[PDB]
RNA sequence: UAGCUAGUAGGUGGGGUAACGGCUCACCUAGGCGACGAUCCCUAGCUGGUCUGAGAGGAUGACCAGCCACACUGGAACUGAGACACGGUCCAGACUCCUACGGGAGGCAGCAGUGGGGAAUAUUGCACAAUGGGCGCAAGCCUGAUGCAGCCAUGCCGCGUGUAUGAAGAAGGCCUUCGGGUUGUAAAGUACUUUCAGCGGGGAGGAAGGGAGUAAAGUUAAUACCUUUGCUCAUUGACGUUACCCGCAGAAGAAGCACCGGCUAACUCCGUGCCAGCAGCCGCGGUAAUACGGAGGGUGCAAGCGUUAAUCGGAAUUACUGGG
């Protein structure tokens, strides 16, 4: 299920910094970045239309770690609801549970807040939930259990937690480690970059 | 005095073992008769309908290629038929066969 | 096939020749009202008719007939005896 | 006709047998019988391999339950032939000291032992080491799965161990004595139709039963990928050509919790 | 047009026959597999193509392409068959499966090994 | 003859019985007139534990069907002063 | 497949069915069906529904459910409210088995399981603990329906197979213009953590009922018997070594499959040389192959991945929507 391997090599092969090595350290420029995907990663591609609909997906997914047929779930999922599918799909990748661990700053990467959600750490409503992909409902509060409480690996990543951007739609508390959950995210508040068209034209073929 | 003990007493065990070309398939097809009931390739187990007390019979191939059905079902019972002829008399087959029962 | 409920077939067996038997003697007695309309005379019809009527009800009455074909039998022999006398 | 009272007058009570423990009596409880043979069956429309039994010790009980010491599983046997003039009579319970026959689908091999609790083990199971004979090269080759399934029924029995290479041909038919004619014989049957005639091939010595301990044959496996050979009941021996690769399977050093299954 | 005709004679679809005659709609089947020679194909290929004349199990009389380099059949050995055309060859419709039964394998394999029935390097 | 009778609906390891009104002679799962109520007994306390119109079971009552034990349990749990 | 029908079409009367009924017999007439497909042949259980499709449509109807038909084949009757009858009867036929050969026994298109077929499909398992059915006032009995247990990645879903840090940008492989690049934060090292497996302990819920005793109200002459409701006691689990929770140890046991000319996501080197071979279509290989095989690297999917077989869409290439 999870992919376990180069999380460097991703951010090299679709150019952005997909935030797999965010870490302790800040932006790293360790591995030749936008130059070198690969052994022919000079060559410059034709680049098509399906193409840039593929780096798109790929990109999203391998930014919040979603396997093909999940995706598809999730596509599935939204594309049922009201108001727009392309706002919907990004508030169900929001939605999942290691992603709010990883916003909150519990944990550097999203693999560590994957881990620290399936090793019975994480908790919210008072009941400990394992699977990642939980589908955070709103007005909830999450938090961490006592006898998994700061083993120090929770207290330098809030470090990291200092130096994002802390957004708005949910809250921690940053004395007991329990966060908070308010209102859906707004697009035009969610990383600003990522492109929800080019995915809604490869799931609509 | 149970009665579970004393049926207990009147189930006894005797298999067949012998030489090959002996004669064990015609001595137990005439036991069939005194209770009102190649070669050699089956095993025959025969209860017994008989009056005084109901004692088993087991059957083995008896060949050195073959019998090793009776190196681990001499084991299953408490005492011994031999059948020896005449003309064939004590052979290593025999001697096998006691090999077999001198250790139990 | 062996089974502990043969009980019901040879029962019925029990059932096979009295009932019907029963039903026998039954279609006898109509089949001799017949025997009149067959001979023209209306006094012997009466008392045919007035022979096989209790038993004909009394054979509706035990579940053999099912009140209504001897209720058919009455109806369409009263109407042979009343339109030959 | 004077053999019956010497039968009578002179034979004891059926003996204790010797356990792990100690050796059990015919006056006590926790029937004692475990699996003699799987003989090789004749075979109506079924198989059930046989069940010959050691129940000196216990009287029967025709809802009895069983109780599988070497898996440790409480198994709900009800089904119980008694050998009646040879005939495979009804469903029938006895007095001790008895044999039985039950119906068995590839689940016990030779010597399970059986208890109502004591799981403890006899000192049985004198079993040899075979004599590798030829082969089955299949001929009429139409419809293998008789001999991949009728043979390998066969494979269980302390006459018959069916060797599988990995080549999935030219299957070995283990036999520890040298006349392989019952299996010929046995080859013409209900579910047996393959006729298998033999030659002479040249495999030497027993393929020695061995299969060791966790995390340490896995690169026994992995360096002589074309030198393993599948058994009858999923074993892997090594393979046995010459005494000097048995040779070099003891200076490999396999340290093993050894079993024989022979 | 003219909808009065299409009152009196429905309109019809038309009902393409498949490209394998399986008998009635089956993935695979087994036969007897005789008949292994090569064979020069089409107009545009030129090669000496390995193919057996197989006699199904269901009486049709089917000829099958095969794969891969090298094999060991001679006018028996019981394989199975699968559908799929070459374009190679008028008349053969068919593959032959590998991994399946009396043909083995393909020596030396590396890659495409779930085609060709190639196991795992184990080494 | 007509009976009110559970139907044990549900999925495996997770019982959830209908109480409905069927023939005798037709299956647990079959045939039935119409359903009125449920009951589910995993239900812990909660929003929603068990329905029941008393309405229609009167009707049936008072039609000739036969209460078996569990709805006549059911009965006793909705009880006219409790 | 253009004529079919002689109990055929209608009527009167008798009989018969729980009941109308040519359902069945006596008499009279020549009608009756049919080009808006009668009679004949092939195929097929029907439907709610399933898949696909914007819709209209197309195939299917396997699992859930309703009806019909069948119980080795055919025919026939009795019981009863209901059968012209799976585990009821008889006869006729075929196939097995026993016989003392005079005569009998059998019908897994039940649950299991076997032979044969086929590419292809399971265990001769536990219990009435719960429901339902049958009988009994009730307690209790049976239930291969059911509630489960075992196997199969057959389909869906979820989790894990580590995470953070870590340049000498190590060793090995591949390419090279032999400068160097790639594999590659990948691996080694350090610091934490242990989902799921292994082991050791607690532990619900599916459990309502039923039995004994007591009290009250009805009933009755009756504080006796019986019905009903509180209330006291002993309790009823195959699953079950249960779900779930806690503790021990150690990254410790857990990642493969297809593709890389275009369609369609991704590049080189070596070996042959229209040969070996690949291929869903166009298509390549004729000694400089981005197509074959091997290596490196990448891409895609993930406990699944490719191939084959079937349906729909694209196919407005069956056009009623929507063609000439």
């Amino acid at each position: 299920a999870r992919y376990l391997g180069p999380k460097l090599k991703l951010s090299r092969r679709e150019g952005t910094d997909l935030f797999l090595k965010s870490g302790v350290r800040a932006i790293d420029t360790k591995c030749k970045i936008e130059q070198a995907p690969g052994q022919h990663g000079a060559r410059k591609p034709r680049l098509s239309d399906y193409g840039v609909q593929l780096r798109e997906k790929q990109k999203v997914r391998r930014i919040y770690g979603v396997l093909e047929r999940q995706f598809r779930n999730y596509y599935k999922e939204a594309a049922r609801l009201k108001g727009n599918t392309g706002e919907n799909l990004l508030a169900l990748l929001e939605g999942r549970l290691d992603n709010v661990v990883y916003r909150m700053g519990f944990g550097a990467t999203r693999a560590e807040a994957r881990q620290l959600v399936s090793h019975k750490a994480i908790m919210v409503n008072g009941r400990v939930v394992n699977i990642a992909s939980y589908q955070v409902s709103p007005n909830d509060v999450v938090s961490i259990r006592e006898k998994a409480k700061k083993q120090s690996r929770v207290k330098a990543a809030l470090e990291l937690a200092e130096q994002r951007e802390k957004p708005t739609w949910l809250e921690v508390d940053a004395g007991k480690m329990e966060g908070t959950f308010k209102r859906k995210p707004e697009r035009s508040d969610l990383s600003a970059d990522i492109n929800e068209h080019l995915i809604v034209e490869l799931y609509s073929k | 005095l149970s009665p579970y003990l004393q049926e207990v007493a009147k189930r006894r065990t005797f298999a067949i073992i012998s030489h090959p070309d002996a004669g064990k398939t015609t001595i137990t097809e005439k036991v069939l008769l005194f209770g009102q009931a190649g070669i050699s390739i089956t095993t025959s187990v025969m209860q017994f309908p008989y009056h005084d007390c109901l004692v088993n019979l087991l059957d083995t191939p008896g060949h050195e290629d073959f019998s090793e059905d009776t190196y681990r079902t001499l084991t299953a019972v408490d005492c011994c038929l031999m059948v020896i002829d005449a003309a064939k008399g004590v052979e290593d087959r025999t001697r096998k066969l006691m090999e077999v029962t001198r250790l139990r | 096939n062996i089974k502990s409920a043969k009980k019901r077939a040879i029962q019925s067996e029990k059932a096979r020749k009295h009932n019907a038997s029963r039903r026998s003697m039954m279609r006898t007695f109509i089949k001799k009202v017949y025997a009149a309309i067959e001979a023209g005379d209306k006094a012997a019809a009466q008392k045919a008719f007035n022979e096989m009527q209790p038993i004909v009800d009394r054979q509706a009455a035990k579940g053999l007939i099912h009140k209504n074909k001897a209720a058919r039998h009455k109806a369409n022999l009263t109407a042979q005896i009343n339109k030959l006398a | 006709d004077h053999m019956l009272d010497g039968l009578v007058e002179w034979a004891p009570a059926p003996m204790p047998r010797q356990t792990d423990t100690r050796t059990v009596e015919a006056s006590e409880d926790k029937f004692t019988g475990f699996v003699f043979k799987i003989q090789a069956n004749m075979d109506p429309k079924h198989r059930d391999r046989v069940a010959f039994m050691r129940v000196v010790s216990g009287k029967y009980e025709k809802g009895m339950k069983l109780r599988q010491v070497r898996t440790a599983k409480d198994v709900v046997i009800s089904d119980a032939l008694t050998f009646m003039a040879g005939d495979r009579s009804h469903v029938e319970e006895a007095y001790p000291g008895d044999i039985l026959g039950l119906h068995n689908h590839g689940t016990i091999q030779i010597g399970d032992t059986f208890t109502q609790g004591e799981m403890m083990k006899f000192t049985g199971i004198p079993n040899f080491a075979p004599e590798l004979f030829r082969r089955i090269r299949l001929k009429d080759p139409l419809k293998q799965k008789q001999l991949l399934k009728g043979l390998v029924q066969l494979s269980e029995e302390g006459a018959v161990q069916v060797f599988r290479p990995i080549s999935n041909n030219d299957l070995i038919v283990g036999a520890v004595g040298v006349l392989q004619f019952d299996v010929v014989v046995a080859r013409l049957k209900s579910e047996y139709n393959v006729e298998a005639v033999y030659e002479s091939v040249n495999v030497a010595t027993a393929r020695w039963v061995e299969c060791a301990d966790a995390k340490k044959f896995e690169e026994f496996k992995r360096k002589n990928e074309s030198q393993l050979a599948l058994d009858g009941g999923d074993n892997l021996a090594y393979i046995a050509t010459s005494m000097v690769n048995l040779r070099l399977a003891q200076e490999r050093y396999p340290d093993v919790q050894f079993h024989q299954t022979r | 047009a003219t909808v009065n005709q299409l009152v009196r004679k429905p309109r019809a679809r038309k009902v393409a026959k498949s490209n394998v005659p399986a008998l009635e709609a089956c993935p695979q089947k087994r036969g007897v597999c005789t008949r292994v020679y090569t064979t020069t194909p089409k107009k545009p290929n030129s090669a000496l193509r390995k193919v057996c004349r197989v006699r199904l199990t269901n009486g049709f009389e089917v000829t099958s392409y095969i794969g891969g380099e090298g094999h060991n059949l001679q006018e028996h050995s019981v394989i199975l068959i699968r559908g799929g055309r070459v374009k190679d060859l008028p008349g053969v419709r068919y593959h032959t499966v590998r991994g399946a039964l009396d043909c083995s394998g393909v020596k030396d394999r590396k890659q495409a090994r779930s085609k060709y029935g190639v196991k795992r390097p184990k080494a | 003859m007509v009976t009110i009778r559970l139907a044990r609906h549900g999925a495996k390891k997770r019982p959830f019985y209908q109480v409905v009104v069927a023939d005798s002679r037709n299956a647990r799962n079959g045939r039935f007139i119409e359903r009125v109520g449920f009951f589910n007994p995993i239900a812990s306390e909660k929003e929603e534990g068990t329905r029941l119109d008393l309405d229609r079971i009167a009707h049936w009552v008072g039609q000739g069907a036969t209460i078996s034990d569990r709805v006549a349990a059911l009965i006793k749990e909705v009880n006219k002063a409790a």
